[PDB]
RNA sequence: ACCGGCGGACGGCUCAGUAACACGUCGGUAACCUACCCUCGGGAGGGGGAUAACCCCGGGAAACUGGGGCUAAUCCCCCAUAGGCCUGGGGUACUGGAAGGUCCCCAGGCCGAAAGGGAGCCGUAAGGCCCGCCCGAGGAUGCGGCGGCGGCCGAUUAGGUAGUUGGUGGGGUAACGGCCCACCAAGCCGAAGAUCGGUACGGGCCGUGAGAGCGGGAGCCCGGAGAUGGACACUGAGACACGGGUCCA
C-alpha cells in the first residue's frame, strides 16, 4: 500500500515531484519496480518519464518515505536529470 | 669532420654534406653570418641539388649545434661557452609569458668542436 | 601570506542575511562583485535553489539560469553568482511570480510577492550627486547604478532622495524628497524591517553621519541613521511593504 | 633593490627586527637626475596596477609662464640655483622649485620631471 | 577664515604654512582629544599629555594611564608649556607626527 | 598542436620566527590601488608587419637544441581623433559642516584606444537578434596605509638613541610618510620599567572551579607569517611566485 501526501508540478522543468509513503507492517521493504509499477497505475503517468530516487524506510517503522520523478518527454531527463537514476531505474543499461 | 646543412631559400631544400681534410682548415675561425665563395668550399652542389648553379654562388654561414647538441649564436663573441639568461635568441624557447632560463650556448665564432654548421645558398 | 584576490568563500563565514544551513556543507558560493554590497544581497543561486527549491542540485538551478528563464528587474542573468540586494524585484513571467527581496525584523532577506503592477518600479536612493565633463549631472544610486541629467535640473534630486525608477526601459517616473512626515522604510540596524515617519533630522558634525527620528504607525519613537532610512511615499507606502 | 619599508628604529632608539621580508609593492625606484640636453629623452614605466609613468631623463625645451597666464615654449639655457641641494646646480640637474636660466631670463620650475615628463616654470 | 567645522573661534592672525587647517592645505578629519602641553622645544612641534584612569577585573580599582601625543604646532596659536589644547588627527606628517593643534582653549598663565 | 582568453598569486600545508600598530576593537585615507563584475554617456576609422603547425635535411646515452621553404586570428606595430597627465591665468556650479577636490574658459606641453566573431532566422545584400573590444564617469569585490585604547617575564638588565627626533627644500612611491637626499636645529624615550635579555604567532575560544579566579591558545573560523638557511630579478591587475625563474652554502 502507498500513499501520497505530496504532488507538486515544477513548470520551469513541467516536471512532477511526487512524496509518498509505503505502509509496508511486517513484510520486507518493497523493491523499486514494485512501486514503480504502483504509482504509475492510479497516477497514470507514462512509465518511461517517471524516475524514483530514494524510499528511506526508518528504524522501527512500517511506514517508509519515498520520492518519484515525473517528466514529460524523453529529452528531459537526458538533459536534465542526473545519469543514475536511470540505471538503477534499468532506463539506461 | 662536420655537417654541414646547405639550405636553398629559393627551392626551400636543405641537404646534409660532410667536410673533412683540410677544407676543415678553411672553416676554423670563422663567425656567424658570414659570407664565402662557392669555389673554395669544394662541394659538387651543382650535381647534389640537380639544378644549374652560376660560379657566383656564395654561402653564409648561420646557425647549427654543438657535439652535445649546443646551437649557435651570432650574439656572442668568441667561441667559447658562457651560462646566459635567456630571454630571446637563439637556442631557447620560453613556455610562460616572461620566462628567462638560464641556459648556456656556443658563442658565434666557429671552432673544431662543432659538429653541425647551417650554411644558406645565394647565387 | 597571501598574494592575490581570492575565488572561495566557507560557508561559515557567510554574511548573517542569508537563510542557509551553515554546517551543511564546507563551500559556499562566493559573491561576484555587482549593484549592491556583500551585506545587502545573496548570490541568484541560493534563491533558486534554497528559497523557491525548484531546483534541489546546483547544476540544474546553473542550468535553468542559463537558459535565461528567470529575469532580474527586466534583464535576464544566467550568472549563478549574481548578487540581489535591497528592493530589487525578481520577476519570473512563465509563473508570473513576482517578488521583491526585503530584510527581515531579524535582519535576513525574505521575499515579499508582489502583484504584477508593482513589478516594473524599483526605488532607488540617490546615493551621491557627481557632474561629468559637458556640465553633465550623475546620480549614484545605492544599488550602485548610475542615471545622467542635465544641469538644469539639479535642483530637483538630492542625495538619499528615492526615485521611483521604471527598471524595464530605464524610465525616471517620481522624486520623492526626504523631508519631515514622509513615510520611510528601514534598511538596516536594529530598526531594521520598520516602518514609519520622519520627525527630526539630527545633524552630526565631526563625520558622524545625520541621525533621522522616526515615529512608527502606532506612535513609537525610535531613531536611525539616516543611509539606514528608505522613504516609501509621501505619507503613506507606495508599495506593499511588510 | 631599494626598499621604502619600516624605519628599522623605534621612535625611543629601539632595535626592531622584522619579522617579515620586503613585499614587492613596498619597493622605490631610481632619481631621475634629469640633465639639460639638447633633445628631449622620455621614458615610459609599466607601474602599479598597470598604469604608466613617463619619466623625463633629458630636457631640452620647458614652458615659461608669464603672470598673465600665457605659456610660451622656449629652451633651457642652464642652471642657475637649487635651494633643494647645491650639487645639483652644478651638474645641470633639475627638480622642482630649481631656478633655471633660459632665452628669456630667470625661470622657477612648478613641476616634477621625474613624474611629470615636462618642465613648466614661471618667469621671475 | 576657512571654516573647519569645530566649534571654536580661529586664530586671529593668519599663516603662510601649508599645513595650518585655517591657513595651509591639510584638513580635519578623525579623533579629536583635550590635552596640556608639557614639551615644545622642537620646531613647530608639540608633545601633549592626556590623564585618564583604567581599570582592572581582578582588583577593582583604578590605575593611572598616560598618553603622550605629537601634535603639528602651527604658528597662528603658538602653544607652550602649561597650555590646555586640542587636538586632531591629521595625514601622515612625518615619521612620528599625525596630529595637529587646532584651538588653545587656556594660556599658561591660567 | 603554436600564438591566443582565463586560472596556475585562490584553494593545499606548518606554527621554526615575530614582543611587532603583529593582532582585538574603534576611527581611518581629503594621501592610494584595483583584472575578472554592474550602471550611465561615447567610440570601435585607415595602413603595414609577423612566426608556429606542416616539408626537408641535422646535434646528442644527455638535458635539450639548429637552419631554410610556407602561414592566422581577438599576434605585433604605424597614422588620425578622442582620452590621460602637468603647469599658468581667470570665472563660476557639485560632493561635504569643514578643507581641498570635482566643473567652465583661455594658454603652454607631453603622453596618447580598440576587434570583431562561430552558428542560426529573415534579408539579393543591408540590417535585427547572440557573444566579444576600447575611452570617460562611478559603484562594488579586494588591497595598501595612519592613528587612540587593550593585549607576557627578569632590577644579580638604569640610562638609551646618531638618520637618531623635528624643521626647510627636494627626490621615489599607486599613494602620505626620513621612506630617501642637501641643509638647519638639538631633539626623542626612560623609575608609571626605556634599553637589554628570556619567552612567545594574536583572537573567537578551551580545561578546572560555587564563583572571584588560575591555567592553556595544537585540534574548527578570522587575522599574521613562511617554501632547507639566505639573496635577487622578470612576467603579470594581483608575486619576489610550493608543482615559474637565477646565485652561495
Amino acid at each position: 500500500e502507498i500513499r501520497i501526501k505530496e504532488i507538486k508540478e515544477n513548470k520551469l522543468i513541467g516536471r512532477k515531484e511526487i512524496y509518498f509513503e509505503i505502509y509496508h507492517p511486517g513484510e520486507p521493504t518493497p523493491s523499486r519496480k514494485d512501486v514503480k509499477g504502483k504509482l504509475v497505475a492510479m497516477l497514470d503517468l507514462n512509465p518511461e518519464t517517471t524516475v524514483i530516487q530514494y524510499i528511506r524506510s526508518y528504524f522501527g517503522s512500517y511506514i517508509s518515505k519515498g520520492y518519484a520523478k515525473a517528466y514529460d518527454s524523453k529529452e528531459r531527463m537526458l538533459y536534465i536529470e542526473p545519469e543514475y537514476i536511470l540505471i538503477r531505474d534499468g532506463l539506461i543499461e | 669532420t662536420f655537417k654541414l646543412v646547405i639550405s636553398d631559400p629559393k627551392s626551400g631544400i636543405a641537404k646534409q654534406v660532410e667536410i673533412t681534410g683540410a677544407e676543415t682548415e678553411k672553416l676554423i675561425g670563422k663567425r656567424i653570418g658570414d659570407q664565402i665563395p662557392a669555389k673554395e668550399l669544394n662541394i659538387n652542389l651543382n650535381e647534389l641539388f640537380g639544378k644549374e648553379f652560376p660560379e657566383d654562388v656564395k654561402l653564409e654561414i648561420r646557425g647549427g649545434t654543438d657535439k652535445d647538441g649546443f646551437p649557435m649564436r651570432p650574439d656572442i663573441h668568441g667561441p667559447r661557452r658562457v651560462r646566459v639568461l635567456l630571454s630571446k635568441g637563439p637556442g631557447f624557447r620560453p613556455k610562460e609569458k616572461g620566462e628567462r632560463r638560464k641556459k648556456t650556448v656556443r658563442g658565434n665564432t666557429i671552432s673544431p668542436e662543432i659538429v653541425q654548421v647551417n650554411v644558406k645558398l645565394v647565387y | 601570506a597571501r598574494k592575490g584576490p581570492k575565488r572561495h568563500l566557507k560557508r561559515l563565514a557567510a554574511p548573517t542575511s542569508w537563510y542557509i544551513e551553515r554546517k551543511a556543507y564546507k563551500w559556499a558560493v562566493r559573491p561576484r562583485p555587482g549593484p549592491h554590497n556583500m551585506r545587502t544581497s545573496i548570490p541568484l543561486l541560493y534563491i533558486v535553489r534554497d528559497y523557491l527549491g525548484y531546483a534541489k542540485t546546483a547544476r540544474e538551478a546553473r542550468k535553468i539560469l542559463n537558459e535565461g528563464k528567470f529575469l532580474v528587474d527586466g534583464r535576464v542573468r544566467k550568472d549563478y553568482k549574481f548578487p540581489v540586494g535591497i528592493m530589487d524585484v525578481v520577476s519570473i513571467p512563465e509563473t508570473g511570480e513576482h517578488y521583491r527581496v526585503l530584510p527581515n525584523r531579524i535582519g535576513k532577506l525574505i521575499l515579499h510577492p508582489i502583484s504584477e503592477d508593482e513589478a516594473f518600479i524599483k526605488p532607488l536612493r540617490i546615493r551621491n550627486k557627481r557632474m561629468i565633463k559637458g556640465a553633465r549631472v550623475q546620480l549614484n544610486f545605492h544599488d550602485g547604478t548610475n542615471h545622467i541629467v542635465s544641469i538644469a535640473e539639479k535642483d530637483n534630486y538630492f542625495t538619499s532622495y528615492t526615485v521611483l525608477m521604471k527598471v524595464p526601459e530605464r524610465e525616471i517616473l517620481e522624486v520623492l524628497p526626504f523631508e519631515k512626515g514622509a513615510y520611510v522604510f528601514v534598511t538596516q540596524g536594529k530598526n531594521v524591517a520598520r516602518k514609519g515617519r520622519i520627525v527630526e533630522i539630527k545633524r552630526f558634525p565631526m563625520g558622524w553621519p545625520d541621525v533621522v527620528t522616526i515615529e512608527d504607525e502606532e506612535g513609537e519613537l525610535f531613531d536611525t541613521l539616516k543611509e539606514y532610512a528608505f522613504v516609501v511615499g509621501t505619507d503613506k507606502p507606495k508599495i506593499s511593504l511588510p | 633593490a631599494i626598499w621604502q619599508g619600516r624605519s628599522l628604529k623605534k621612535p625611543s632608539g629601539g632595535r626592531i627586527v622584522l619579522a617579515r621580508k620586503k613585499r614587492k609593492r613596498e619597493l622605490g625606484r631610481e632619481p631621475s637626475n634629469t640633465r639639460v640636453a639638447e633633445q628631449d629623452k622620455r621614458k615610459i614605466i609599466r607601474t602599479y596596477g598597470g598604469n604608466r609613468k613617463v619619466r623625463l631623463t633629458a630636457a631640452a625645451y620647458a614652458n615659461v609662464f608669464d603672470k598673465s597666464g600665457k605659456g610660451r615654449k622656449v629652451r633651457i639655457i642652464r642652471v642657475i640655483e637649487n635651494p633643494a641641494n647645491r650639487q645639483f646646480a652644478r651638474r645641470n640637474i633639475i627638480t622642482k622649485g630649481a631656478i633655471i636660466e633660459t632665452e628669456i631670463g630667470k625661470a622657477k620650475v612648478t613641476s616634477r620631471p621625474g613624474q611629470d615628463g615636462v618642465v613648466n616654470a614661471i618667469l621671475l | 577664515m576657512r571654516d573647519i567645522g569645530l566649534r571654536v573661534q580661529p586664530p586671529a592672525e593668519k599663516c603662510d604654512d601649508p599645513k595650518c587647517p585655517w591657513h595651509g592645505n591639510l584638513k580635519i578629519h578623525g579623533r579629536v582629544f583635550e590635552g596640556i602641553v608639557v614639551s615644545d622645544k622642537p620646531r613647530k612641534t608639540v608633545t601633549v599629555e592626556r590623564q585618564y584612569y583604567f581599570y582592572l577585573n581582578k582588583y577593582e580599582r583604578y590605575e593611572l594611564r598616560r598618553s603622550k601625543i605629537h601634535a603639528h604646532n602651527p604658528p597662528c596659536i603658538n602653544a607652550k608649556v602649561g597650555d590646555k589644547v586640542l587636538i586632531a588627527e591629521t595625514r601622515p606628517l612625518s615619521k612620528t607626527k599625525h596630529f595637529v593643534v587646532v584651538a588653545v582653549l587656556e594660556r599658561a598663565e591660567e
